[PDB]
Order: structure tokens, then sequence, then C-alpha cells
């Protein structure tokens, strides 16, 4: 790998400083930070040509960067606000356009870490209606109660992850739209046939990894510490 | 001065059918010009760029680009929209002898050709005892689309396309569910326009 960025995910309270690190092994005098946000594309916010020569992009404002070394390029968000969550990437570049982007950061900024909350996991069975006129069953999956919006959603067969037959939500949905910190839920389909539901020997799983509170964090409530985590429902399948 | 366009956040195509992603330039001397392509939670590929070499520049997998400077155009071709092609794609161009700058991004959703559709909505069951329930609607073709909600406590997903590729099968659906015992399955999707022979069953 020529571009690494660290870290992959984060998560902050607001009023912090973050800084986000990119390093490469080809030594390309021109590295680049830019932002993803949904229908703004990427957006430039610092570039540089050389250790010490540093410019503004479009999106500068609430960033530092440094330029350290010819391998390494490091973006700062001064003291975070909730509207800097988002995909960060950082891209090296020859003196043809050859672009190399990294990974990318994902960084949600929140307010008030007191908010933070797992989801809660479950698993609904196909119904037998379904079974009946199709000759196919369709598991959903909904994950509920989460905040930040920060989750990746699995299915698991037999202990293995399947792709094939699944449709996952694109975007969560608000708990409670009217309010800046609602919570958000999640849905997931897994559909196989009903031979394949109907023999009891197999296991169907979907797994939430959320990403929350880290050791370090303080946590002051009775309720269990949000910490990154993974959270599952299952089901196996069934005759009757 | 110089910029780039892409017009329509999201667009729709036919399963099968010609892609075309539309992208112009305000560039006064031709620049170089860039197609990215971004899977969900994934980083950026490239598909092609025009480089001042061929104007007809091809790319991987069918795609293919024709510069052309008098309508300061570089749109997106392949033959035939297949599922995995959805994703979502970014224009770009050079500017300032220094940085690509990038488009706003299209979302291609491919329409699957649904010739036996079985509308229906079903109740499912929580695997374990709650009496939880969500609601279905699946099955439904290319002319169904599914409306929010008009109750904030009742909850509706988007339309959400997938394949099975055990049967080469692919499906539409939508999940519906509200916290209050009394919801029920059969009036989950009455802000939707649904198709006259949706099957409801008891």
């Amino acid at each position: 790998a020529d571009v690494t960025q660290t870290p992959r995910n984060r998560i902050t309270k607001t009023g912090k400083r973050i800084m986000l690190e990119c390093s490469q092994t080809k030594g390309h005098d021109r590295m680049y930070w830019y932002r993803q946000d949904p229908g703004l594309g990427l957006r430039l916010i610092y570039y540089s040509f050389d250790v010490k020569d540093i410019n503004k992009g479009e999106i500068s404002d609430g960033y530092s960067v440094s330029r350290q070394a010819q391998a390494k390029f490091s973006l700062s968000l001064e003291s975070a606000i909730p509207n800097q969550t988002a995909l960060y990437f950082c891209a090296t570049s020859d003196e043809s356009y050859g672009y190399t982007f990294g990974s990318g950061t994902r960084l949600t900024v929140v307010e008030d870490l007191n908010k933070v909350s797992p989801p809660e996991v479950a698993v609904f069975e196909p119904s037998e209606a379904e079974i009946s006129h199709t000759q196919k069953a369709t598991l959903v999956c909904l994950a509920t109660g989460f905040y930040p919006d920060h989750v990746e959603l699995s299915w698991w067969v037999n202990g293995k992850e399947v792709h094939s037959g699944v449709c996952t939500d694109p975007q969560p949905l608000k708990e409670q739209p009217a309010l800046n910190d609602s919570r958000y839920s999640l849905s997931s389909r897994l559909r196989v046939s009903a031979t394949f539901w109907q023999n009891p020997r197999n296991h169907f799983r979907c797994q939430v990894q959320f990403y929350g509170l880290s050791e370090n964090d303080e946590w002051t409530q009775d309720r269990a510490k949000p910490v990154t985590q993974i959270v599952s429902a299952e089901a196996w399948g069934r005759a009757d | 001065a110089q910029s780039v366009t892409q017009l329509g956040s999201h667009v729709s195509v036919s399963e099968g059918a010609l892609v075309l992603l539309r992208c112009n330039y305000s560039s006064s001397v031709p620049p170089y010009l860039f197609w990215y392509v971004q899977y969900p939670n994934q980083g950026l590929q490239l598909l092609l760029k025009y480089t001042s070499a061929a104007t007809l520049v091809k790319g991987i997998n069918g795609f293919e680009a024709e510069f052309k400077k008098s309508e300061t155009s570089f749109h997106l071709t392949k033959p035939s929209a297949h599922m995995s092609d959805a994703a979502e794609y970014f224009c770009a161009v050079s500017e300032q002898d220094d940085k690509i700058i990038f488009g706003k991004g299209t979302r291609l959703h491919i329409l699957p050709n649904i010739q036996n559709p079985d509308p229906a909505v079903y109740q499912l069951r929580d695997s374990k005892s709650s009496d939880k329930s969500v609601c279905l609607f699946t099955d439904f073709d290319s002319q169904t689309n599914v409306s929010q909600s008009k109750d904030s406590d009742v909850y509706i997903t988007d339309k959400c396309v997938l394949d099975m590729r055990s049967m080469d099968f692919k499906s539409n659906s939508a999940v519906a569910w509200s916290n209050k015992s009394d919801f029920a399955c059969a009036n989950a999707f009455n802000n939707s326009i649904i198709p006259e022979d949706t099957f409801f069953p008891s």
C-alpha cells in the first residue's frame, strides 16, 4: 500500500483538536487532503508541494495542515464541530495527474457523548405466506436505537459472510426526526429458497459493528458504557 | 473559472439498457478529465481518463467516454447496464496546473427487469419471544415506488433491490414497522400507490 491514512474510524466530542495522518512510500512532491460529503463530491481542504509549501483549497476554514516530511501530510481539526463529520481522503499525485487515494477516514463529531448508544438488533423470521406463495423466504434484520449513525451490518450463514440475496438500506433513518440528536435505525433483508430456510440445521445471523466510545472516554451513567462493539441477532431454520 | 458539472444526484437505467452519465466542463483550454467510481464504504477507483491523446477513451469493464471540445463534454457510457454497475460516479477535471477538482457525483440505480411480478405485503415475526413484527412489501416491478410514512410513529424504508445469485433472481422490497401494537400490515403502505393485485394474506 503506497498511501496510508490513520485513523480509519473516529468519534469525537465537539471542541477537541483532532489529527489525521497521511503517509506515502513513493515520495511524490504533491499531497492533498479532501473531504467527501453526500451531494458535494470531494472538496479540497489543503494541499502541499514540498515540505513547508502549503496552499488552501475551497474549504480550509476550521482546519490546519503540516507537511512534516516528504512522506507525511497531517490534517488537524482545530476545534471540532459537528459539520466536520465527513469521510476524509488524502491523496498523492505524480507530475501528470496520476492520483493515488488513501482508503479514507470516517470521522463523526458529536456534541454530547452522553447520547452515544449501541444498537438493539432483532431478526424477523420469514412469513409462512411468503413461503407458500413464492417458495422463497426473506429474513429481515432491524438495528434500532443507535447513535451516532456510524455502523456496518452483515449477514452470516452457517458461520460465513454472505453477500448474495442481501439488501441493506443505504442510510439509517431517524427514529425522532424533530431532534438534532435523534437515534437511528437500519434494516436489511436476506432472501433464501424456502428449502434452505426450512432446514433446521441452517443458522442465520445479522451482525452490526457499532463505532462508539473508547476505553479512554469518561462514562458517568448507570447504563452500559456505549463502547465500539458488535451486536448480533440470530435465527435457526425451521420446518414449522 | 474552471468547473465540472454533473446534473442529477440520482439517476436510473433499466437493466440491460445503455448507460450514459453526463459530464460537462467550463475550462477555456481543454483540460484533462477523469471518471471515478465508488462503491459504498469504499474508496475511489479510476475508470478512465482523457489526457490529450485519443478522443475516444476506453476504460475498464466496457466503459468508454468521448471528449467533445465543441460541446465541452466527456459523457461516460457502457453498452448494457448490469446490477453490479450500481455505484456513485464522479467526473473530475485538472485545475490550475496543480490539482484535480471533482464533480458533485451521480449515483446510478439499476432497475431490475422483473418479468414475473408478484407484489405482496407479508408480516414477519421476531425470532425471539417478543410479539414484535415487521411488514415487508416485496416483489413489485419497476412501476411501483414506495412513499414515505405520513405518521411519525410508523417507519418505512426506501425500496431496496436484492440479487439472489443462487436462483439468478432479483426483487424489490421495502420494510415498515411501528412500536404501536395496533399497527397492521394491511395499512402499513397506505400512503404508497401499490399494485391493484397486491397479495394481502390472512
